[PDB]
């Protein structure tokens, strides 16, 4: 058989490689991969992954760092997982069966399963159609997957997929956020608070949650109620920044409102990331220009996440007939290329851009473009145009080293301060500015007059998030020389402490945290209150 | 006169709720919803139940018989801070005591059998442990202890070797053991060990000749071994302890490092002594679980300083028998794994015949009309099918189909055929493949735990639409033409063969609750959500106009029916609501009225000469009484053990005594009456 031939060179590499690591010799992996396929009448090359599938533990502590697959999974310092769950139905529907005049099939759209603007052809959709959407098997099944890849999971996020999480039973949500808790802590428990309390002394340390929603649940009970589960960062959905085209959508609500959720939110101290719809009806390309434009020029807006989705017609809308009645024609390829190169001329340094395009399956869409990749398009267009563009991603360590390899010499401080929603935002960070390549961000601003939170009533100042770009470093280990545990974080801390004693004038400092993250800032005295980390400033 | 036949049931899904009574023909005691189950592997059958704790039942625990004999003693710790002793005698309990002060769930205990003051120790979700004196009828707190932070997990105590002075050692979450000695009356901290770093996921003590022995699963994916004895070389741990004006000196250190596993070890259990005919040996067999499907039964070997390992055969734990030859498991959720070994081969083992249940709850079930076999469905998104086997014992069979969302509606349509009900608004029609059906009567004239799942599956012949919801009930005419189903506001009603609308009815304005075929096939009752029933009249498809209804002031029941059923000659109905009101149709009755919400009510198939109708009743509370009502009475009802703990669902009963029971304590009970009463 091949099989066991395979397994022979296999064999061979690990025991070459090795005997090189021992006298501490280097070589190319490639090479051997060649020589040994050779040698033994192999057709094709040997896979990496079988590769680090059979490395004895004794090995496997060192042999990583010359082992791992696809690093970037982790060029940004934190791990991802993501989550589904269970399908089911908008509520907007209450007056007529109107999901959204774009969204894609729902409960009951032409689908055995899937979910509301999800095809059911995604890879995490496969992962939740084996899982029954049971939240703690997918969650094992896919850490264990990316463990595979010889990657450390000492920090780790959640993100929750869905159409809607806050119009659903409470119960089964609580039971879902629990048998998540579980999942790390490996702890059975009974209610939230206990798998709260039990996940709090775990060492998975977990470190937030974020979820979507629509502006109808933002008043500040729901707020209050995510803020018993740790949530960090929300999603939204603008769409735009015109009120008719939201009648004109079918949206069912009004852009105040996104407004008013903006600000509210701000002043409890999550995070938003905002979605934009480029290409709809009844929109000319300088319409959306001038709303581009506008989306950061007003001092309403001003937010922190951006995503960006063009228009894709999709059969079974309703603009699939408009478009089949040849009444609604989307761009050329070149025109969105340009479209999308002036947008990244206009992002505002502090906010980071997330993601580009769907991942919709290609034969399905009436206007898909061809390319599954446009930032690189969009990276040569504005080449030629010789303006660069200085979103967070693409100033990060992790990103530039992975797509330039360019090594930071002098970091120094920044700071800068605007206005949004009434707030005195205030943004911090250490980088390095001749590559104009980044490390370490702080987020801190005054609490507005109004607030809903009344533990932050006086003389209160709030640290809406913190963070260091990189990769992965293991809790007790220090140095892999790098740039994660230098005490970088010590000196924001204490300036930001000091401006908020004295620029602010406060009087206590909170902070929101990740429930494992509270250990940390006991290292600095920093005590609980409620769901806040807080220090009394006097 | 009133005695159970079968049931069927699952263990929770916490770690260790399972244990062997130590003594000869020791009896399997496991923990389920609230109650506890004992079962035999003798017969395979289960013993008895005991009613008692009101949560989930966390931790179980078994009575220690230095004397080498069948326990008789329990100590249970369940999910709202409430441990319960138990005396066991003559397979029935005598009584129990309700020890209190905790405040969070209880999960660790151990109850030793002191040398009767017995001694118990309890540490609970509140980051504290307790110390219980029981001398009698005579229970106390002995002692409260606590942490700054954190909790206890790893919980076992033990006594200073050749002397009766008690040693406890708890391993808490800090990745460190600590030790405590009751000298001066009072247990004292003395040592802590610095070992691995991970949460202490089990402690366990092993008494080899003078000295005494430890092991500890680790959550740090290793194991390591110390041990105790009496007082180049590494520097040891030692100390001196007070014992009748005499300070014995006590030394301990490691003694082995083993490691062969890759996740979480969960358990370790060291291979029990008993008796080579009086004689009483002290194997070193030892036992280990972890969660990546794996089973390691460690041993050394006459040089091996290293224990070697042996068959790796193969979920938070792993039981281990008396000798040692049976071992069983549970699997990560629902059924379990029930392994022998073999004396042909001393590395030879057989998986062995082991009962299950749906293990979460049970909403609907269905007698066949032959009567060898019964199919229930669960919120697992299960379906089972339970026969009798011969050699009589009655056994799951086959799970038809699982399902990606919940089922709750079930309805059986002819000799093979049947239609369930789940989360959709799909409707769904299975008969069974050939070669279920040739096994099947092969039996009647054994299957395995997991060949079940691999060849147990049926084929769907139909897909019906229609309702604009979720369906909520369903059922079907006695004669199989016509069939009744509705969703969350009207009534669709489908022709068997042709599978498609007959008439539609839309008249009430909430929920629809239950149906009701008339038994002649001359009436459909209706009961709903909105507080009102509805009749209608087949005429000579004929159409069913109403023949009569209720408004909001005639409907008698001042609150939501729930169930309803005709009569043997369909003569008169009957409703039950939340409101504990029992009412009998016009009406020609006073109200029944038993004090407990009505959850389900049915009838005997068959009327006595003399008349007088009996009826069953489950109540909201488990317990299961019944009365009779002739034309013009409580007759039996069922025990403190033959009781369930939550409301019931569907009371079915046999037809050609026996009925069904289909609680929500995921637990399927039969009981049988005597035919003359
Ligand atoms: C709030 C939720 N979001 C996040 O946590 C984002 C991910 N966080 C991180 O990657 C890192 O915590 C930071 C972004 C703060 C970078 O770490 P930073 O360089 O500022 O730490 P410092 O160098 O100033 O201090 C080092 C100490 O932090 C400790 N530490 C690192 N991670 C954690 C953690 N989750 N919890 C508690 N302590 C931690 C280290 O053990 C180290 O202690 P040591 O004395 O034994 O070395
Ligand atoms: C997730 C974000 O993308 C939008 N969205 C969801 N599905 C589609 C689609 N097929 N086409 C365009 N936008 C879509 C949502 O309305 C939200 O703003
Ligand atoms: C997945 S669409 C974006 C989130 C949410 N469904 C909304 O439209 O508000
Ligand atoms: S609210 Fe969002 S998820 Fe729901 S139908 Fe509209 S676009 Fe789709």
């Amino acid at each position: 058989s091949p099989a066991e031939l395979m397994m022979l060179t296999i064999g061979d590499v690990i025991k070459q490689l090795i005997e090189a690591h021992e006298q501490g010799k280097d070589i190319d992996l490639n090479k051997v991969k060649t020589k040994t396929a050779a040698k033994y009448g192999l057709s094709a090359q040997p896979r990496l992954v079988d590769i680090i599938a059979a490395v004895p533990p004794q090995y496997r502590k060192v042999l990583m760092p010359k082992l791992k697959a696809k690093p970037i999974r982790t060029a940004s310092g934190i791990a991802v997982v993501a989550v589904m769950c269970k399908p089911h139905r908008c509520p907007h529907i209450s007056f007529t069966g109107n999901i959204c005049v774009y969204c894609p099939g729902g409960p009951d759209s032409d689908f055995e399963y899937s979910t509301q603007s999800y095809t059911g052809y995604e890879p995490t959709s496969m992962r939740a159609i084996r899982a029954r959407y049971d939240p703690f098997l997918q969650t094992r099944h896919r850490i264990e997957q990316l463990k595979q890849l010889g990657h450390s999971v000492d920090k780790v996020e959640f993100i929750v997929m869905g159409g809607t999480f806050m119009a659903l039973p409470e119960e089964y949500r609580d039971y879902f956020i629990r048998n998540l808790h579980d999942a790390l802590s490996g702890h059975t428990s009974n209610n939230i608070y206990e798998a709260v309390k039990y996940s709090e002394r775990s060492l998975t340390k977990c470190i937030g949650i974020t979820i979507e929603t629509r502006p109808d649940y933002c008043m500040k009970r729901h707020l209050s109620d995510m803020l018993t589960y740790g949530c960090t960062r929300l999603e939204i959905g603008v769409q735009s920044v015109y009120e008719d085209v939201a009648r004109d959508t079918n949206r069912g609500h009004t852009v105040k409102a996104v407004c008013e959720s903006f600000h509210l939110a701000k002043d409890s101290g999550f995070k938003v990331v905002a979605h934009m719809m480029p290409d709809l009806p009844n929109v000319g390309l300088e319409r959306d220009i001038e709303q581009f434009t506008e989306f950061f020029e007003n001092p309403a807006f001003r937010p922190d996440g951006l995503k960006l989705y063009p228009t894709l017609v999709i059969r079974g809308t309703g603009l699939y007939e408009l478009w089949k009645s040849g009444r609604y024609k989307s761009y050329s390829p070149s025109d969105l290329v340009e479209l999308v190169a002036r947008i990244l001329a206009l992002v505002p340094p502090w906010t980071r851009v997330y993601r580009v395009q769907r991942d919709i399956p290609m034969p399905l869409v009436s206007s898909g473009v061809e390319h599954g990749n446009l930032r690189e398009l969009a990276l040569a267009r504005m080449k030629d145009l010789g303006i660069q563009c200085r979103d967070v991603r693409t100033r990060e360590v992790g990103i530039q080293e992975i797509h330039h390899k360019v090594r930071p010499y002098q970091v120094e401080l920044v700071r800068r301060d605007y206005v949004a929603n009434g707030g005195w935002e205030t943004f911090l960070s250490y980088e390095d500015p001749d590559q104009d390549i980044l490390i370490g961000l702080l987020r801190l601003r005054k609490c507005s007059e109004e607030t809903f939170r009344f533990e932050l009533g006086g003389g209160v100042s709030i640290v809406r998030e913190l963070h260091v770009y990189g990769s992965v470093v293991p809790v007790s280990s220090r140095d892999p020389t790098k740039f994660q545990h230098q005490g970088f974080g010590m000196l924001l801390m204490e300036e930001a402490e000091r401006i908020a004693r004295e620029e602010h004038g406060s009087g206590k400092i909170a902070v929101i945290s990740g429930v494992g993250t509270r250990n940390y800032y006991r290292k600095i005295g920093y005590r609980l209150q409620g769901p806040y980390m807080v220090k009394m400033l006097k | 006169v009133l005695e159970t036949s079968h049931v069927f049931c699952c263990p929770n899904r916490v770690r260790g709720v399972l244990n062997w009574s130590s003594g000869p023909r020791g009896l399997l005691a496991f923990g389920t919803s609230c109650s506890v189950v004992l079962y035999d592997p003798l017969k395979r059958v289960v013993v008895t139940n005991l009613n008692g704790h009101t949560a989930r039942v966390n931790c179980i625990q078994w009575i220690c018989k230095q004397d080498g004999s069948p326990s008789t003693e329990l100590v249970s710790g369940g999910s709202d801070n409430q441990v319960i002793h138990w005396e066991i005698e003559d397979n029935q309990l005598l009584k129990a005591v309700h020890l209190q002060g905790h405040e969070g769930p209880v999960y660790a205990v151990h109850a030793v059998y002191q040398r009767l003051c017995t001694l118990i120790v309890s540490a609970a979700a509140d980051s504290a442990v307790r110390l219980w004196s029981k001398k009698g009828p005579e229970v106390m707190c002995l002692q409260t202890l606590n942490f700054g932070n954190g909790f206890a997990l790893a919980l076992c105590l033990s006594f200073l070797p050749n002397t009766d002075v008690p040693i406890l050692a708890c391993g808490n979450d800090d990745c460190r053991i600590h030790i405590f000695a009751q000298q001066n009356d009072q247990f004292q901290k003395v040592l802590s060990l610095c070992g691995h770093e991970d949460w202490i996921r089990g402690v366990e003590w092993a008494a080899f000749g003078r000295d005494l022995f430890l092991a500890s699963c680790s959550q740090d994916c290793l194991i390591r071994i110390w041990k105790l004895y009496i007082k180049i070389r590494l520097k040891e741990n030692t100390f001196t302890i007070e014992n009748e004006s005499v300070k014995i000196a006590f030394a301990v250190t490691l003694e082995t490092v083993l490691a062969g596993h890759e996740n979480w070890v969960n358990a370790v259990h060291w291979q029990p002594v008993f008796y080579k005919d009086g004689v009483l040996q002290q194997p070193v067999r030892l036992l280990s679980a972890s969660m990546d499907k794996t089973m390691i039964l460690w041993a050394p070997d006459e040089e091996s300083g290293v224990w070697l390992e042996q068959v790796r055969v193969g979920f938070y734990d792993c039981q281990f028998n008396e000798d040692g030859s049976m071992i069983i498991a549970h699997a990560f959720h629902g059924a379990l794994h029930l392994w022998k070994q073999n004396t042909v081969n001393p590395r030879e083992w057989t998986p062995e015949i082991v009962i299950s249940g749906h293990f979460d709850g049970v909403q609907d079930l269905v007698w066949d009309p032959e009567g060898e076999f019964i199919i229930t469905v669960g919120t697992d998104q299960t379906t089972r099918l339970f026969a009798p086997w011969k050699r009589v014992t009655w056994h799951e069979i086959a799970r038809p189909q699982i399902h990606g969302y919940d089922l709750k509606c079930l309805a059986m349509i002819n000799r093979f055929q049947f239609v369930s009900g789940a989360d959709e608004k799909v409707l769904r029609v299975f008969s069974a493949p050939r070669n279920f059906v040739e096994n099947f009567c092969a039996i009647t004239g054994p299957p395995t735990e997991d060949h079940l799942l691999q060849n147990t599956l049926w084929p769907e012949v139909q897909k019906l639409y229609g309702h604009g919801y979720e369906i909520f009930c369903v059922t079907c005419n006695s004669s199989k033409t016509l069939l009744a189903s509705a969703c969350k506001a009207a009534i669709i009603l489908w022709n068997t063969t042709s599978w498609k609308q007959v008439q539609n009815l839309v008249f009430h304005s909430l929920t629809v609750t239950q149906m009701a075929f008339s038994p002649n096939e001359k009436f459909l009752l209706a009961v709903s959500r909105d507080r009102t029933w509805s009749l209608w009249k087949k005429q000579d498809e004929p159409v069913f106009s109403l023949f009569a209804f209720t408004n909001k002031i005639t409907s008698v029941h001042s609150r939501i029916i729930w169930s309803c059923d005709w009569s043997p000659d369909s003569k008169y109905f009957f409703t039950g609501s939340r409101d504990k009101k029992v009412v009998v149709w016009g009406p020609c009755s006073s109200v029944l009225d038993v004090g407990g919400a009505v959850t389900a009510v049915s009838v005997c198939p068959v009327l006595h000469p003399s008349q007088r109708y009996v009826v069953a009743v489950g109540l909201e509370c488990g317990k299961i009484c019944l009365y009779t009502w002739k034309k013009t009475t409580h007759c039996v009802e069922t025990s403190q053990s033959q009781s369930h703990t939550l409301a019931i669902r569907k009371l079915c009963w046999k037809n050609c005594l026996h009925f069904a029971s289909c609680g929500e304590d995921h637990t399927v009970k039969i009981h049988r009456v005597n035919k003359c009463a």
